[PDB]
């Protein structure tokens, strides 16, 4: 909201379905400009080799 | 967003200075004030129609300066 | 010999993170506010 001055940032860059919770937890002023430019995925941390 | 390109005072004067420059008119010459728009379609009369054309050359040539440069710097902020 | 390892207890207090934290107890100022148009004669 105080965009890139006012001690703001320009831009949030997070993963997908975080960002899919901040449109709707917010009204209709923000939109992804991007597509993904890295995309993974998530997962279970195992003990090596387990 | 249309008006924009000029400050509001100039919408006043620069419409102010065609009825005192149309009352120009007059000195050379609701129904009865009609009468001078046909005679300004197109002496000292027409020294007063030269110097008024150079002003609607530069109300022109400004108006478009600062619609562009609206319709610029809209596109390339940030 | 003192200005050798205070030197270097400035650099351990700011990898810690303190200089900053002092910086947050003192100096926490931010309230810093910030088309076309014609005129002439």
């Amino acid at each position: 909201q105080r965009g890139p001055n006012a001690g703001g940032v320009a831009a949030i860059v997070d993963e997908l379905p975080y960002i899919e919770v901040l449109l709707t937890n917010s009204n209709c002023k923000f939109r992804t400009v991007g597509q993904e430019f890295t995309r993974t995925g998530w997962g279970f941390a195992f003990q090596r080799d387990s | 967003s249309f008006l924009k390109p000029f400050t509001i005072e100039m919408w006043a004067v620069t419409g102010g200075f065609f009825l005192f420059v149309g009352a120009m008119v007059w000195i050379l010459e609701q129904l009865i004030t009609i009468f001078w728009f046909s005679f300004s379609t197109m002496s000292l009369g027409r020294f007063v129609l030269i110097i008024w054309l150079f002003v609607v050359l530069i109300i022109n040539s400004s108006y478009t300066a600062s619609l562009t440069s609206i319709l610029t710097i809209r596109q390339l902020t940030s | 010999p003192l200005a050798v390892d205070m030197s270097t207890a400035i650099l351990q207090l700011s990898e810690e993170g303190e200089l900053e934290k002092i910086h947050r107890k003192w100096l926490n100022y931010k309230h810093e506010c910030s088309l076309s148009l014609k005129s002439f004669w």
